[PDB]
RNA sequence: ACGAGACUCUGGCAUGCUAACUAGUUACGCGACCCCGGUCGGCGUAACUUCUUAGAGGGACAAGUGGCGUU
């Protein structure tokens, strides 16, 4: 029915954006992690010249910051980095409140609870650790856990289900029970390593994308493979629209949005000023997240730029 | 005498030669296509 | 804002020779307050070319052994030289230096390709040779003389920029080109 | 570097970006340390590279 | 004869008894479609201007 | 002089050949792959191997490499090498035939075909390259 | 297969980690001097580890881009 467009580019990174975390509270602000040491808290001015200007840098991690997530309040911000530690940033002042130490290898993913009480951390040591906001590793999964890395973890917005999701490089999506701290069900079928998992705003179904380019859906009510969407390229990051009935995918260079009702592409989003014309790979999209009102889509590529995608019609 | 390598570290040293790159074998894993769950509790 | 040594504001100076225009780094970007800097101009090959010519002069002055690594002492010599140049001529001393570097560089020279045939010079060769010649002029001029280094360095830069052939630099430059014509 | 660090933490990164730019454009060494250190002397010479005078005949 | 300027369009090889002279393809920036091969002392890169005290010699190639 | 030694390349080839599907194009991810799927005693050698792995992965994206094998070998030498056209280049309407090729078909059983255009012979019997 | 490389030590990076009255800094108080501030390797105690020491890690691979090359 329509076509997305760029409003502008956000330019304040040296290393390429590994995660973009949005917030419902502050709409003139976005927080993005990066492949450098920085995590940029932006300021969205919406000018002719610059849509977004960098306000604050959260420096402190030894190595690459792979995952960032904002508190529901918009006062703290949690980041997971390859240094093998987590940071919980005082987002107002721009300093570490708590620094969580326990993971052996590179921490790939981290998430809050909806209440900002529980913290789940996926790392390359084949483990998922449960943290409080005062730095105590309350439980660690070891016995029946992933055979490879924990590439992504997300929570159920549904408080009725004490259920979390975890994709791995073992080519399995595991669903865990928060209360008893051991898995409800496994999800076998997806071939190739998994990069991402996003849980729907409902807390009812979950999309797992990875190497295959096959975004398989997974119902949380009854663990059943609903249907598969063909990305085309490798899938890097998925995100369900908060208000709309749209699933988004970061498929190689393109951002590919589907309608959930009709299993058909709404838009494929690429560069318009193409410079990879001769024996050059386009700068592939790696992380993206829908805005507060489900109007704007922020997307971090491998060229150190955050590109924005607003609805025109 | 050039000693052989043993992780036990009795008959020789415990650190392998810097030249030697021991690559572990990938397990014979079978690729699925079936809708599979494993619910319990 | 505004520059060199206190008082010799860079832009003003025209580099007349469009051949040496690239490798006589004086203007706009290379406007620094001192002839002193960290360095790293002799790490890669042509990085030398992006060094401000007043720092090049300063470096090439500290020679004949006893002066090696007395840079502050030749920062001072060039300071006092630029004083004398401005008072004795009335021009911007940078312009007098640039004009000298242009007029003092030998444009073709002989080499062993027998009786040694003549070849052309690189523009960077000309800048390097020009700086060497007029510094070797200043150094020789002052030795066992009541005249100082800053005076001799000033008088060499004047007589070179002037185009006198009474300078050491212009006489040796004419002498190289004359030998080069003698085998072409 | 200390002012660039002050303008990072205690004002916006826009001022710190603007000032880092103006400093780096002038001279890289204002904000980046030269890794050059005095190289070690070796035997058979008075210093690192230079050797003692070889005698023939 | 006048003193002319030529631009280095290509630096071919390193000739001279001790390899002390770059051998260079020069384009005359006066007559913009006349080009000769020519021996040059000192370090030469592509796109620096030579001052020729005569423009009628032509070096023998590697 | 940044030439990779046999210890780097052999390791880097075997690491791609056995763990192709775990790799990508990013240096820093397959640096950590090489950490897991191999026991490399050096950090420098780990980087060297990870580096050449990534170089060979870019080469495999272009086309097949002389010193490695991919699982199908590889949808082109296997699948596309089963290419079949609509009609064969053999199935020709008018087949041009020499008068002496007509003779050896006449001394065969096949002295009269319908779809053989016997041509005029090559006049000016001149078919060699001159000497010296 | 040895030799080369890998290796070992060392130089350069960490406002990340581990810590310190045989190492500091910063605050605070006291005391000195100048006309609130400035100076103090004058004196002492409250946080921290930037400076200092030395441990564990990380970090660089021709890895990214454009050229040249059996590509």
């Amino acid at each position: 029915t329509e076509q997305m467009t760029l409003r502008g580019t956000l330019k304040g990174h040296n290393g390429w954006v590994t995660q973009i975390a949005t917030t419902p509270q502050f709409p003139d602000m976005i927080l993005s992690a990066s492949r450098d040491k920085t995590i940029i808290m932006w300021k969205l001015t919406r000018d002719e010249t610059n849509y977004g200007i960098p306000q604050r840098a959260l420096r402190g991690h030894s190595h690459f910051v792979s995952d960032v997530v904002i508190s529901s309040d918009g006062q703290f911000a949690l980041s997971g980095s390859w240094d093998g530690t987590l940071r919980l940033w005082d987002l107002t002042t721009g300093t570490t409140t708590r620094r969580f130490v326990g993971h052996t290898k590179d921490v790939l993913s981290v998430a809050f609870s909806s209440d900002n009480r529980q913290i789940v951390s996926g790392s390359r040591d084949k483990t998922i650790k449960l943290w409080n906001t005062l730095g105590v590793c309350k439980y660690t999964v070891q016995d029946e856990s992933h055979s490879e890395w924990v590439s992504c973890v997300r929570f159920s917005p549904n408080s009725s289900n004490p259920i979390i999701v975890s994709c791995g490089w073992d080519k399995l999506v595991k669903v865990w029970n928060l209360a008893n701290c051991k898995l409800k069900t496994n999800h076998i079928g997806h071939t190739g390593y998994l990069n991402t998992v996003t849980v729907s705003p409902d807390g009812s179904l979950c999309a797992s994308g990875g190497k295959d380019g096959q975004a398989m859906l997974w119902d949380l009510n009854e663990g059943k493979h609903l249907y598969t969407l063909d990305g085309g390229d490798i899938i890097n990051a998925l995100c369900f629209s908060p208000n709309r009935y749209w699933l988004c995918a970061a498929t190689g260079p393109s951002i590919k949005i589907w309608d959930l009702e009709g299993k058909i592409i709404v838009d494929e989003l690429k560069q318009e000023v193409i410079s990879t014309s001769s024996k050059a790979e386009p700068p592939q999209c790696t992380s993206l997240a829908w805005s507060a009102d489900g109007q704007t889509l922020f997307a971090g590529y491998t060229d150190n730029l955050v590109r924005v995608w607003q609805v025109t019609i | 005498i050039m000693l052989p390598w043993d992780p036990s570290g009795k008959i020789g040293p415990k650190k392998p030669l810097p030249d030697h790159v021991s690559i572990v074998e990938p397990k014979d894993e079978i690729l699925p296509t079936t809708p599979i769950s494993e619910q319990k509790g | 804002d505004i520059k060199l040594f206190g008082k010799w504001s860079t832009d003003d100076v025209q580099i007349n020779d469009i051949s040496l225009q690239d490798y006589i780094a004086v203007k706009e970007k290379y406007a620094k307050y001192l002839p002193h800097s960290a360095g790293r101009y002799a790490a890669k090959r042509f990085r030398k070319a992006q060094c401000p010519i007043v720092e090049r002069l300063t470096n090439s002055m500290m020679m004949h052994g006893r002066n090696n690594g007395k840079k502050l002492m030749t920062v001072r010599i060039v300071k006092h030289a630029f004083e004398i140049i401005h008072l004795l001529t009335g021009e911007n001393p940078l312009q007098v230096l640039v004009n000298a570097i242009i007029n003092s560089g030998p444009r073709e020279d002989s080499t062993r390709i027998v009786r040694r045939q003549a070849v052309d010079v690189s523009p960077l060769r000309r800048v390097n040779q020009a700086i060497w010649l007029l510094c070797t002029g200043a150094r020789e001029a002052a030795f066992r003389n009541i005249k100082t280094i800053a005076e001799c360095l000033a008088d060499e830069l004047i007589n070179a920029a002037k185009g006198s052939s009474n300078s050491y630099a212009i006489k040796k430059k004419d002498e190289l080109e004359r030998v080069a014509k003698s085998n072409r | 570097k200390a002012l660039v660090a002050y303008y990072q933490k205690y004002v916006d990164e826009a001022s710190k970006k603007e000032i880092k730019d103006i400093l780096i454009q002038y001279d890289r060494t204002l904000l980046v340390a030269d890794p050059r250190r005095c190289e070690s002397k070796k035997f058979g010479g008075p210093g690192a590279r230079a050797r003692y005078q070889k005698s023939y005949r | 004869q006048p003193i002319k300027l030529a631009r280095v369009t290509k630096v071919l090889g390193r000739t001279g008894s001790q390899g002390q002279c770059t051998q260079v393809r020069v384009e005359f920036m006066d007559d913009t479609s006349r080009s000769i091969i020519r021996n040059v002392k000192g370090p030469v890169r592509e796109g620096d201007v030579l001052t020729l005290l005569e423009s009628e010699r032509e070096a023998r190639r590697l | 002089g940044r030439v990779r030694t046999k210890t780097v390349k052999k390791a880097a080839r075997v690491i791609i050949e056995k763990y192709y599907t775990r790799l990508g194009n990013d240096f820093h991810t397959n640096k950590r792959v090489c950490e897991e799927i191999a026991i490399i005693p050096s950090k420098k050698l780990r980087n060297k191997i990870a580096g050449y792995v990534t170089h060979l992965m870019k080469r495999i994206q272009r086309g097949p490499v002389r010193g490695i094998s991919i699982k199908l070998q590889e949808e082109e030498r296997e699948r596309r090498d089963n290419y079949v056209p609509e009609v064969s280049a053999l199935d020709q309407e008018i087949i041009e035939v020499d008068p002496d090729t007509k003779e050896m078909l006449k001394l065969l059983d096949f002295g009269s075909l319908s779809n053989l255009q016997v041509t005029q012979p090559t006049v000016g019997m001149n078919f060699k390259t001159p000497r010296g």
